[PDB]
C-alpha cells in the first residue's frame, strides 16, 4: 500500500 | 495611572531601591490577567532600561523583575514582542541562561520562549543567538519540577512552526526531551510530546534520529495516558514515525502500539483522535505483510470495518484508506480475512461519496479483492467469482457500472476496466 503525509504564536504571561 | 510619573522616574532613576520599586510595579502591571497594559508599558519608554538592568549581576533580584516585566511584554502581539527583540534583549536573555540565580535561569528560560513562540522567525533568531545549548546544560539530575516545565514548554517553541527549523539546529535537543518524556508529570509531558511530534514530522532522516534517540516504547506508553493534552501529541508523533519506511514502523509495531491504538477506537474519544489513530493505522497497513498481519492478530479489523461503514466521513475516509492498503499489500489469504469481516459492503458503499479520492481507494480495494476470487476460481475450476457476487449482493456492481458516467477519467477507466475484467 502507499504511505501517506500528515493530511502562529504560542505564549505564555507569568 | 496616578503613579505612572513615579514609576518611569523610579526606572530612570539611578539609585536601586527605586529602580526595584518602579520596576517591581511595572511587572504587576504586566501580570494581569487580562489585557495587560502591554502597549502602554512600551510607550512609557521602559523597555531599554528594563534591559540594561538584565546586566545588573550585583541585583540578581532587579535583574529577575526586569526580566518578569520582558517576559510579559514579549507574551503580547508580535510588535510587542519585536519591541524586545529590537532593544537587543535575545542575546542578553540567552547569558543569563548561565546565572548563578535559579529565578533569574528560569525567567531568561522563559523570556526566549515567549520569544521564540512569535513566529519561525524570531524562533529562528533565539537559535542562531545559541539559546539551545545553555538551555540543556542547566538541566540535569537535579532540575526543579518549575524548571523543568519551563524548559520544556521552550524547547517545544524551539522546535515547533512551518517552515521546520534545520535538523542540525535542533538534534541536540533530542537526548534531554528523551529524557523528559520520562516524567509523570502532565505539563512536561505534554510539552515533550509535542516537541517530538515537531521533530518527527518530516522525511526519514529526521525519522531516524528520532528513533534512535530510543523514545518509541515510551511514546506507545503514553498513547494510554488518560490525559487528552498528552495523548494528542504522543499520538501524533507515533503517527508522524510510521510514516516512515517499513523497519522504521516496526520500531512502533513492536511495543504493542497496535492494541493501545485499537482501544483508542473503542473507547468514546473525540473524533479527531480516532482519525488519528485510524491514519496511523493506515500507515501501517501500507506496510509489508507481517505488518498487516500485526493489525490482524491486535483484532483491528473487525472494528475498522465497522468504523468505515457506520463512522463519521473523516473517519470513514481514514479506515477506507486503511482497508483498501491491507489489500493491496496483504497475501491472498489476508485479503480473504478481510472480506470474512465483512469489508465489501462498506467498500462497495463508499463508491457514491463525493470524495473522489475515497472513491478511488475503494475501488482500488474492490479491485485487489475481485483478483483474489478469481484465482479462488482457477484454482477450484470453478463457474463464479465468489467475490464479485458478493460485490453484486452489497449493490456494489450498479455503483461501479454508474461510475461509468463519472468525469475522473481515472476512475472511470479504472470502472470499465474492472467491469470488463470480472463481469463481461
Amino acid at each position: 500500500l502507499s504511505k501517506r503525509p500528515r493530511e502562529s504564536e504560542r505564549k505564555r504571561e507569568r | 495611572g496616578s503613579s505612572l510619573p513615579a514609576m518611569i522616574g523610579g526606572v530612570y532613576s539611578d539609585d536601586n531601591n527605586l529602580q526595584l520599586e518602579a520596576t517591581t510595579q511595572f511587572r504587576k502591571l504586566l501580570s494581569i490577567e487580562r489585557s495587560p497594559p502591554i502597549e502602554e508599558v512600551i510607550q512609557s519608554g521602559v523597555v531599554p532600561r528594563f534591559v540594561q538592568f538584565l546586566t545588573r549581576e550585583d541585583f540578581p533580584q532587579l535583574q529577575f523583575e526586569a526580566a518578569w516585566a520582558l517576559t510579559n511584554i514579549a507574551s503580547g502581539t508580535s510588535e510587542n514582542t519585536k519591541v524586545v527583540i529590537d532593544h537587543g534583549a535575545v542575546p542578553i536573555f540567552v547569558k543569563l541562561l548561565g546565572s548563578s540565580s535559579d529565578d533569574v535561569r528560569e525567567q531568561a528560560v522563559w523570556a526566549l520562549g515567549n520569544v521564540a513562540g512569535d513566529s519561525p522567525k524570531c524562533r529562528d533568531l533565539v537559535l542562531a543567538n545559541g539559546a539551545l545549548l545553555p538551555l540543556l546544560a542547566q538541566l540535569n539530575e537535579h532540575t526543579k519540577l518549575s524548571m523543568l516545565r519551563n524548559a520544556t514548554w521552550t524547547l517545544s517553541n524551539f522546535c515547533r512552526g512551518k517552515p521546520q527549523p534545520s535538523f542540525e539546529q535542533t538534534r541536540p535537543a533530542l537526548p534531554a526531551l528523551a529524557r523528559l518524556i520520562h516524567s509523570n508529570d502532565e505539563e512536561v509531558l505534554t510539552d515533550a510530546c509535542w516537541a517530538l511530534s515537531y521533530l518527527s514530522d518530516g522525511t526519514n532522516d529526521k525519522i531516524q534520529a528520532v528513533i534512535e534517540a530510543g523514545v518509541c516504547p515510551r511514546l506507545v506508553e503514553l498513547l494510554l495516558h488518560p490525559s487528552p493534552s498528552v495523548l494528542i501529541p504522543a499520538l501524533r508523533t507515533v503517527g508522524n514515525i510510521v510514516t516512515g519506511d517499513d523497519a522504521q514502523t516496526q520500531c512502533i509495531i513492536d511495543h504493542q502500539a497496535l492494541p493501545c491504538l485499537l482501544s483508542l477506537l473503542t473507547q468514546n474519544l473525540k473524533k479527531s483522535i480516532k482519525k488519528e489513530a485510524c491514519w496511523t493505522i493506515s500507515n501501517i497497513t501500507a506496510g509489508n505483510k507481517d505488518q498487516i498481519q500485526a493489525v490482524i492478530n491486535a483484532g483491528i479489523i473487525g472494528p475498522l470495518v465497522n468504523l468505515l461503514q457506520t463512522a463519521e466521513f473523516d473517519i470513514k475516509k481514514e479506515a477506507a484508506w486503511a482497508i483498501s492498503n491491507a489489500t493491496s499489500g496483504g497475501s491472498h489469504d489476508q485479503i480473504k480475512y478481510l472480506v470474512s469481516e465483512g469489508c465489501i459492503k462498506p467498500l462497495c458503499d463508499l463508491l457514491i461519496c463525493p470524495d473522489i479520492r475515497i472513491v478511488t481507494v475503494c475501488l482500488e480495494g474492490l479491485e485487489n479483492i475481485l483478483k483474489v476470487g478469481e484465482t479462488d476460481k482457477t484454482l477450484a475450476a470453478g463457474d463464479v467469482n465468489v467475490f464479485s457476487q458478493m460485490i453484486d449482493e452489497a449493490e456494489g456492481l450498479e455503483k461501479i457500472e454508474n461510475l461509468q458516467s463519472h468525469d475522473n477519467n481515472e476512475i472511470y477507466e479504472k470502472a470499465v476496466k474492472i467491469l470488463e475484467a470480472y463481469w463481461m
